[PDB]
RNA sequence: UUGUUAGGACCUAAACUCAAUAACGAAAGUAAUUCUAGUCAUUUAUAAUACACGACAGCUAAGACCCAAACUGGGAUUAGAUACCCCACUAUGCUUAGCCAUAAACCUAAAUAAUUAAUUAACAAAACUAUUUGCCAGAGAACUACUAGCCAUAGCUUAAAACUCAAAGGAC
């Protein structure tokens, strides 16, 4: 893998993917709550998902880019994208 | 002494606000540096002592300004990250 | 060789230096007038230069004029003079209210 | 076992040393091309140090001789109401087009720069171009 | 068109007035405000003493004769004895950088007396006496 | 083949001479909230706000006027040994550029 | 006694702001104003047994005296308080003559002319070459003893040894 020499070569090739996606929503250029009753994904089950073990600092960052996609104009390639990384909440 | 009465460092009280005139006189007495002046020459300070505050405060006085001058220059870039996520 | 090359001169462009506001005039110990535009209109107090905006050689002969005219029977040491009080404001200072 | 003395020498001469020592016994791969190819300056470390007394750079301000004039257009009408391009390799600004017609009057042989300069605005003037003795 | 915080200048004429007197005829009230006690007196304008008080004569004692309530209980006798003998304005002459040395403004605006302007007077040499030595503490 | 010092005397950037109050047209790269970055053809950029009339004019990409003020924003501070930049341009907005 | 005085006298003493300035002078030192006198050329460094100076305190004689103040007295505090705090008041700080010649008299940096790279003991105030003089040679004994000179007499400059110790000292 081209980024092998990071340390966290999974945590920073997510990181890369949705910094592109938010470039192109925002060279490209309704309402945001597709879905209701959801979280993110705690930092526990993000590192499952990455297979590496993250920091605090690695969460916070992870999560203020993935709003930051959100706020743009979403399609439903992106809708879908941040539907992984959303856990149903059962109240 | 010989001057005239009622020139110097008066202040005239404006709709009966007695307490605003007292805040203004103060403030010019105290901007004139006579607070600062009457306060010091309550004692003796010997002239030793005087060049070693009046240096001190010099110096006091530069390196807070410029240390005013390089928040304030650094302060510009303080603003919303542009390159978040990376 | 090259002909664009550079050509060694002095700036062109250079910016002029700042002058003080009393710069190449007269100042004058029986001018009160303008003396008087350097002093405390409530304690007739000289300003500095922090507060003036003059340069050393004229805060000098400000100071010196002043002092001349005072001991002199010119200016009043106590206070500005009334009558000049409606003079142009030039000192970065604020007193009212 | 290795050479971390990165302030003595060079990558290529601390490698040098230590195949020519017999610990390293395979060449690396950058070190033929390296031999052929080198840089034009040796890698090795040097601090910086301040001047001090009167040692001075050696950097030449670059002053061309156009800038004697425009300094001059610049003082008397400012610059031109027309905003500069720097995107356009070829621009061509109002006070460029006055050292261009400047220096043509001076090629003909006109000495005086006071002749140079009012000449030059009556030209302008005739191209159309609106220049403004702005001494505000 | 606006109110004016230097005083009327001596000599000349004025348009202010209070109750049918001008600046040069207010009454004075001089209040010397030190660490210990803070006096007060008030004269007419010809130099005639009409009221005074202070935190001793009002019966404080001791470090009670200089705090900020003393004073103000000063100014408002000073301000009672005055309006009995016919005092309505007074110019408040302000000597002395004391704890008591607004109270004694304020006593006087609580006792009825309408201050018009402040003066201060606290004495600074120019260059004078040699100020008695700091105490080691 | 032009040499490098013929292309530096007739550089748009050296006709330009003191970048003090001089006028520069300028293009939006990046836009972050309210804060525009643009673009005016020098070693840096320079970060402006968008102006509260026609805000939603000034899009990427574009073009714009502006009053350059410094081409870098650099300041030795006491006791420094080399001068504090922030890698960043000084200028002022002033408008859209009539396309015409 | 106190407060006010646009009342009188006094010219004792000290010179706010300016001064956030960094000037003058060999140093000491010098900043209220005015006037008079006055700083200046030896290529440069290098001087004592000579000459002229030298803060403050102190001594001698005659004056001054606003305020400050050793000492002293009175009041507090404390186990005591010959102190710190409060009050009073001297020598003294001022002038005019003369003496005294000492300061952490310390930019703790001798002066002068170069250099800024072929250069981190630490800290301070970047490093370093050349020239001339002065000075230093473990610590204490010792700003001492003796000697000589001096308006100095409880003084200054000059300045050891015995003996004791295995360290003393500087920076971090
Ligand atoms: S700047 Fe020229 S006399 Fe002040
Ligand atoms: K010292
Ligand atoms: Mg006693
Ligand atoms: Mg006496
Ligand atoms: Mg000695
Ligand atoms: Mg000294
Ligand atoms: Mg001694
Ligand atoms: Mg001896
Ligand atoms: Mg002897």
């Amino acid at each position: 893998h081209f980024l092998f020499y990071t340390g966290k070569q999974s945590y920073y090739s997510l990181m890369h993917d949705v910094y592109g996606k938010v470039m192109q929503l925002e060279k490209h250029r309704a309402e945001s709550r597709d879905l209701i009753g959801s979280r993110w994904l705690i930092k526990e089950e993000l590192e499952e998902m990455l297979v590496e073990k993250l920091s605090d600092e690695d969460y916070a960052q992870f999560i203020r880019l993935l709003e930051k996609l959100l706020t743009l104009p979403c399609g439903p390639a992106e809708e879908e994208f941040v539907q992984r990384f959303r856990r149903s909440v059962t109240i | 002494a010989k001057h005239l009465k009622f020139i110097a460092r008066t202040v005239m009280v404006q709709e009966g606000n007695v307490e605003g005139a007292y805040r203004t006189l103060n403030r010019i007495l105290t901007t004139d540096g006579l607070t600062e002046v009457i306060s010091r020459r309550r004692y003796y300070e010997k002239p030793c002592r005087r060049r070693q505050r009046e240096s001190y405060e010099t110096c006091r006085r530069i390196y807070n300004m410029e240390m005013a001058r390089k928040i304030n220059f650094l302060m510009r870039k303080n603003r919303a990250d542009p390159w978040l996520g990376c | 060789s090259n002909e664009d090359l550079p050509v060694p001169m002095e700036n062109p462009y250079k910016e002029p230096l700042k002058k003080c506001v009393l710069c190449e005039k007269r100042v004058d110990y029986k001018n009160v007038q303008l003396l008087s535009q350097f002093i405390s209109p409530f304690t007739g107090c000289i300003y500095g230069r922090h507060i003036t905006g003059l340069c050393g050689k004229k805060q000098r002969e400000i100071t010196k004029a002043i002092k001349r005219a005072q001991k002199m029977g010119f200016m009043p040491v106590t206070y500005k003079d009334p009558a000049y009080l409606k003079d142009p404001r030039v000192c970065n200072i604020r007193y009212r209210e | 076992a290795g050479s971390r003395l990165e302030t003595v020498g060079s990558v290529f001469s601390r490698t040098r040393d230590l195949m020519r020592a017999g610990v390293l016994k395979e060449k690396p791969l950058w070190y033929d091309i390296y031999k052929a190819f080198p840089p034009l300056r040796e890698p090795v470390f040097r601090r910086p140090r301040l001047r001090y007394g009167k040692a001075k750079a050696d950097i030449q301000d670059i002053f061309y001789q156009e800038d004697q004039i425009r300094a001059k257009f610049f003082a008397t009408y400012g610059s031109g109401q027309k905003a500069f391009d720097l995107f356009n390799p070829n621009f061509k600004s109002t006070c460029q087009r006055f050292v261009e017609k400047y220096t043509e009057l001076q090629n003909l042989g006109e000495t005086d720069e006071e002749k140079l300069f009012v000449e030059t605005g009556k030209a302008l003037l005739a191209e159309g171009i609106i220049l403004r003795r702005v001494r505000e | 068109s606006r109110f004016s915080l230097y005083p009327p200048v001596p000599g000349q004429e004025s348009s202010l007035q209070w109750a049918g007197m001008k600046f040069e005829d207010v009454p004075i009230a001089h209040i010397k405000a030190t660490y210990n006690n803070t006096q007060i007196q008030v004269v007419s304008a010809t130099n005639a003493s009409l009221a005074r008080a202070s935190c001793g004569t009002e019966g404080f004692r001791n470090a009670k004769k200089g705090t900020g309530i003393a004073a103000q209980t000063a100014g408002i006798a000073a301000a009672a004895k005055a309006t009995g003998k016919g005092v309505t304005h007074i110019r408040v002459v302000v000597k002395g950088m004391g704890p008591g040395r607004w109270s004694a403004i304020k006593g006087l605006t609580m006792g009825g007396l309408e201050v018009i302007s402040i003066t201060d007077n606290t004495p600074v040499p120019h260059x004078g006496c040699r100020p008695r030595k700091a105490r080691r503490l | 083949v032009e040499s490098f010092a013929s292309m530096l005397r007739h550089s748009p950037l050296t006709q330009l001479g003191p970048a003090k109050d001089k006028l520069v047209i300028g293009r939006i790269f990046h836009i972050v909230e309210d804060d525009l970055y643009i673009d005016f053809g020098g070693k840096f950029h320079c970060v402006c706000k968008r102006p509260d009339v026609d805000g939603e004019k000034y899009q990427r990409g574009t073009r714009v006027r502006l009053r350059l003020l410094d081409l870098e924003l650099t300041s030795r501070f006491l006791g420094g040994t080399t001068d504090t930049t922030i890698l960043e341009a000084d200028a002022v907005l002033l408008g859209l550029q009539e396309i015409r």
